[PDB]
């Protein structure tokens, strides 16, 4: 009951959510992070119980949260200052999520990029069960991603995805897709029709986005 | 051992501690020096005291050898240790090569000390600038200045201190060959210089000369009023 | 010779203008009415026709419909809620839920749907109007101009070279450098050349008093952005709208971070803005959050550095073309004298060097007037200079 994905922000976290939304014929229900933040008091609270009220109504239904850290900031004692209403909405997310009068009718998918901000009362064991991480792609997945996004383009069979993914470390799916689009643009800059290897090689340089400063005096 | 770099490069290529030390020079009192063909003469301005106590201890003009005189500006404390090391060095030349020291040699010693002194670890650079005047062997009178970066630099005349660029404009706007005709005429040029930069021409002046074969001589405050008196007389008939 | 004769005959007809312009009726300066000779056609007809048959039709908000029957549920500003009905003059099609509708005061039934609320402080930052800065005036950074311009306008002016090639063009771009480098000035050329909605945003305007109040402004902004066909959103000084999440102990700067997270969610995740292109501009890019630095939001990362030599000489040709000068000067000496300088500083050298010609009595400035500009602006104002701790962007 209740899974949590986390990791670096480019590893693909929305992508599984829209994938599962394309898969199941359930009542999917999306949320935003600061969507449960209101100017008046208690309106986000009533908004939460309205959300789990309708999700309680549709019995085949899973609930999604994106960017949980907008509301799930760790509490703290302080005089003189400090927000409280966000902690109100977070506390009804706690109890209204799990605790008094539970159910097994809705399923929770939550997503963030950072973990240490979170109040551990929502990371307990039973509110959020399966805390899974998203690692950066090793090499073969980096070949696989640009292999995916290289589908709908005119590509001459010059390419070597093993060479490209091997000469490109430290990227994500967004940057590996960005290589595909910038190689998709430089061929139009030279007016070519298909894609060649050096187009990808220049797209690597643009995605790296280095500062140029007059450095040829090495070696 | 306080091993730390101080003088580091700016992102656009500057030395901030150096150019701040030149500002500390730029707030110092104004000193002017010229050279004659046979008698050199220089003098500091702005004695600025309470005019009711002692003063020989505040004299900002020293000698290094018989033939080398030296004045300065900036903060006072860092100057006299440079004076001490310069005296040790110029004595050590005579312990070596038998002649007296040439002014070009001793200024290369001072600037050479100051540059590596900026290059060292854990040291603010010196916050002084000096004018060094010497009539050498075979009687060729000349002078130099000393930047806080340590660039020795010859002149026919110069002026450093607070309010010195206008004084330099007066000196280029007034320096001829016949201005160095008579020695008292050159002194009248210097007193004409300080006077139109140090405002009130009272006892603030402190001039000292050298006749290229003597030691230094400081006039008592009688030729100050005498030369200033005939200066106001010549300007009075000129008006 | 007719000195008084043109005077009094001028004066009695200049007064006699007013002496019958009181007989016209232009007088009785109002408190908000109109002139008497205008609306004179709503005089007997629309006075009894736009008033006596015409209702008030108070506007409301729909909650929901229900099945098998119209039987709508209304909502109003302060009062209660009702079960209401259509008119015969409306189809049941465009009475979709969550909509404002015009409703009579007696039967309480629906007359016309309404456009939604816009919160017109968001409408204030629609630009409506264009500046005059030409890409001619942004000389020195031509490849930055090209690499920007191919992202900005080429899909908008030609949405066929990208389709027939089969690529989606990038949608996000930020601009960054030292201050005064031509970033804002470069954005003015884009607002000059384009044609779509250019909705500017200055990041400090989003700091609100209430909690989450700025996030609704973000939401309404992207809603009216989605209303248009193609739209350009401009951002400026986004360091204020967010650097990074760092929080510890007493929670500080949280309200900014919620707005920045809402900006993240409106940029990516669950149905892309589609035909909406964004454009950021900052001074220091180091503080910015890496999830905001992710491509798909900030695909292009155009650098603005100092011009090498020739960009500087070109900038002298820009800011110096329109002033009376000595003809036989050279600018290349001045660009030798300005290693590290901005186009703002070059412009200040030009606009100061003219003032040197205005000092004594001349009409055309000289090379030594330029030399009087260089040591002053560069070397006399060199104490502050604003650049070096921004070269490292700290
Ligand atoms: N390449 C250039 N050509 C002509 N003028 C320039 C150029 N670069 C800068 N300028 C001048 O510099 C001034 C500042 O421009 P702009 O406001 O874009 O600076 P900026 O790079 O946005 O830095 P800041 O954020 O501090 O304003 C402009 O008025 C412009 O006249
Ligand atoms: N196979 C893949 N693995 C990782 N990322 C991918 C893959 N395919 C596409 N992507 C990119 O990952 C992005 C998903 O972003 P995501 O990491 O969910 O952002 P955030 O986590 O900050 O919401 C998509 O925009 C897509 O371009
Ligand atoms: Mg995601
Ligand atoms: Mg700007």
């Amino acid at each position: 009951k209740g899974v949590l994905m986390y990791g670096p922000p480019g590893t693909g976290k929305t992508l599984l959510a829209r994938a599962c939304a394309a898969q199941t014929k359930a009542t999917f229900l999306k949320l935003a992070g600061p969507q449960l933040v209101q100017m008046f008091i208690g309106d986000g609270a009533k908004l939460v119980r309205d959300a789990f009220a309708l999700a309680k109504e549709k019995a085949p239904s899973i609930i999604f949260i994106d960017e949980l850290d907008a509301i799930g900031t760790k509490r703290f004692d302080s005089e003189k200052a400090g927000d409280r209403e966000v902690q109100r909405t977070m506390l009804e997310l706690l109890n209204q999520l799990d605790g008094f009068q539970p159910n097994t009718q809705v399923k929770v998918i939550a997503a963030t990029n950072r973990v240490d901000i979170l109040d551990p009362a929502l990371l307990r064991s039973g509110r959020l069960d399966r805390k899974i991480e998203f690692p950066m792609p090793n090499e073969e997945a980096r070949a696989r991603i640009m292999q995916i996004h290289s589908r709908k383009m005119n590509v001459s069979p010059d390419v070597n995805y093993e060479e490209l993914a091997r000469c490109t470390d430290d990227f994500n799916g967004a940057q590996c897709k960005a290589v595909c689009v910038e190689a998709g643009m430089i061929a139009l800059r030279r007016g070519a029709t298909e894609l060649t290897h050096e187009d990808y090689m220049e797209g690597i340089l643009e995605v790296q986005a280095k500062k140029k400063a007059n450095l040829q005096y090495y070696a | 051992s306080y091993d730390r770099a101080i003088t580091v490069f700016s992102p656009d290529g500057h030395l901030f501690q150096v150019e701040y030390a030149q500002e500390a020079v730029k707030k110092g009192s104004t000193a002017v020096g010229v050279r004659g063909r046979d008698i050199v003469v220089l003098g500091v301005e702005k004695k600025s005291v309470a005019k009711l106590q002692d003063e020989r201890t505040v004299r900002k003009i020293c000698a290094l050898d018989d033939n080398v005189c030296m004045a300065f500006a900036g903060l006072t404390a860092d100057a006299r240790i440079v004076i001490n090391r310069a005296r040790v060095e110029c004595q050590s030349h005579r312990l070596t090569v038998e002649d007296p020291v040439t002014v070009e040699y001793i200024t290369r010693y001072i600037a050479s000390l100051k540059q590596r002194y900026t290059q060292s670890n854990g040291r603010r650079p010196f916050g002084i600038s000096a004018l060094i005047v010497g009539f050498d062997f075979d009687g060729t009178p000349r002078l130099y200045q000393t930047d806080p970066s340590g660039t020795y630099h010859a002149w026919k005349a110069n002026a450093i201190g607070r309010g010195a660029k206008s004084v330099r404009e007066f000196l280029e706007k007034n320096y001829t060959d016949e201005a160095i005709e008579t020695d008292d005429l050159t002194i009248k040029l210097v007193i004409k210089a300080l006077l139109e930069v140090v405002q009130s021409g009272g006892k603030n002046i402190e001039l000292a000369v050298m006749r290229r074969d003597q030691s230094l001589k400081i006039l008592n405050p009688e030729e100050i009023e005498k030369y200033v008196a005939e200066i106001e007389k010549e300007k009075e008939e000129n008006e | 010779t007719y000195s008084r004769q043109i005077k009094q005959v001028e004066d009695d007809i200049q007064q006699l203008l007013k002496k019958i312009n009181e007989l016209t009726g232009i007088k009785e300066s109002d408190t908000g009415l109109a002139p008497p000779a205008l609306w004179d056609l709503a005089a007997d007809k629309q006075t009894l026709q736009s008033e006596q048959p015409l209702q008030v039709a108070r506007c409301t908000k729909i909650i929901n419909a229900d099945s098998e029957d119209p039987k709508y549920i209304i909502n109003v500003k302060q009062f209660a809620k009702f079960v209401v009905d259509l008119s015969d003059q409306v189809a049941p099609t465009d009475i979709e839920e969550g909509m404002r509708v015009g409703v009579d005061r007696n039967k309480y039934q629906i007359h016309i749907p309404l456009p939604p609320k816009i919160d017109p402080t968001v409408t204030m930052m629609q630009v409506e109007e264009k500046p005059d800065v030409t890409y001619s005036d942004v000389g020195g950074c031509k490849e930055q101009i090209e690499k920007l311009r191919e992202v900005v306008e080429t899909p908008l002016l030609h949405p066929e070279r990208f389709v027939n090639l089969g690529i989606e063009p990038p949608k996000g771009v930020l601009l960054f450098g030292p201050p005064g480098t031509g970033k804002t000035l470069c954005a003015r050329a884009v607002a000059n050349r384009t044609d779509a909605c250019f909705i500017r945003v200055i990041g400090s305007e989003l700091v609100q008093k209430y909690v989450g109040e700025g996030a609704r402004m973000v939401r309404e902004l992207f809603e009216m952005a989605r209303t248009k066909k193609a739209c350009l959103i401009f951002f400026d000084e986004i360091d204020a709208i967010g650097g990074a999440r760092f929080d510890d102990g007493a929670g500080g700067d949280n309200e900014v971070q919620r707005t920045m997270l809402e900006l993240i969610n409106q940029l990516d995740g669950f149905d892309p803005r589609g035909n909406i292109k964004v454009l950021m501009a900052t001074n220091r890019p180091d503080t910015l959050d890496p999830a905001l630095m992710r491509p798909g939001r900030l695909d292009r990362k155009i650098e603005f550095s100092l011009p090498d030599l020739e960009g500087r000489t070109h900038i002298f040709k820009i800011h110096a073309r329109s002033m009376s000068v000595e003809r036989d000067i050279r600018f290349e000496l001045l660009a030798r004298l300005c290693p590290n300088s901005t186009g703002a500083e070059i412009r200040s050298v030009c606009t100061e060097a003219g003032m040197f010609a205005i000092r004594a009595r001349r009409k055309i400035a000289t090379e030594k007037d330029f030399l009087e500009a260089v040591n002053k602006v560069i070397k006399s104002y060199a104490k502050f200079s604003a650049t070096p701790r921004y070269m490292t962007y700290n």
